[PDB]
Formats: C-alpha cells, structure tokens, sequence
C-alpha cells in the first residue's frame, strides 16, 4: 500500500484522476491510466491559512517534457524559452518553474 | 482584434511550411486538447487543408 498527501487548491481537485490533462495533473502529479485505489481530499481553510497567507507551498507550471506517471521532478532548472541562452539569469523568457 | 462569437473568422491555410512551434510562444495555454491527433506528433505530419 502506498499512500501520496499533499495540498492543492479545489479548482484541481477533479483533475487527479487517470486519463486527464491539465497542469497539477501533467507538471506535478500523473496518475497511470491502469491505477487503482482511492482518493480522498478534505476542507482545510480554517486551521492551514495566514491573514497574511502562506507561500510555503509552490506549484511548478513550466516543463520541457510530459511527466511519466510516478516521477517526482524536483529541479530548480531556469526555464529556456525565447532564443536567448540562459545561464542562470532567471530574467525575461527564462522563467521561475514553480 | 478578434471578431465576435455568432460570427466566426474563419480562414483557409494555403500550401506553405508549418511549424507547430511558434505558437508555443503564448505561455499559459489553458486548453490544449487535440482530439483527431495526438499533439506530439503534430509536427511529423502532413495535412491536406
């Protein structure tokens, strides 16, 4: 038995189930299409959240490849885009991934 | 400009060389399905019109 916990936000949460596209579900977390087991999620608002707010918890949202199913892809790697080779800048068309 | 929703812009691609990776240019992308094909595959292609 293997057990995942994590936080998303609820405009997500109908997107972790197999057969989906999406951003959580193609640059974060990808289920195989043949999964089986449950999932379970639950309101959290008023014990896990700051009048200031939380910045804890980030989500990547740039990739160069689709992620395979089960694969953590933890890389502060300065995204490339444009025609500009970056090595490190981390200005304009090189973007922060998460 | 874009037109508006009843009254669509339609246009018609000539013959010329595509590169399915221009519009890859525009970041957030907030759909992307393809239906007929799979995207991967989109540049090894050739379509008739």
């Amino acid at each position: 038995v293997y057990a995942d916990s994590f936080v998303i936000r609820g405009n997500e949460v109908s997107q972790i189930a197999p057969g989906q596209t999406g951003n959580i579900a193609d640059y974060n977390y990808k289920l195989p299409d043949d999964f089986t087991g449950c999932v379970i999620a639950w309101n959290s608002n008023k014990l896990d959240s700051k009048v200031s707010g939380n910045y804890n918890y980030l989500y990547r949202l740039f990739r160069k490849s689709k992620l395979k199913p089960f694969e953590r892809d933890i890389s502060t790697e300065i995204y490339q885009a444009g025609n500009k080779p970056c090595n490190g800048v981390a200005g304009f068309n090189c973007y922060f991934p998460l | 400009r874009f037109a508006s929703v009843y009254a669509w812009n339609r246009k018609r691609i000539s013959n010329c060389v595509a590169d399915y990776s221009v519009l890859y240019n525009f970041a957030p992308f907030f759909a992307f399905k393809c239906y007929g094909v799979s995207p991967t595959k989109l540049n090894d292609l050739c379509f008739t019109n």
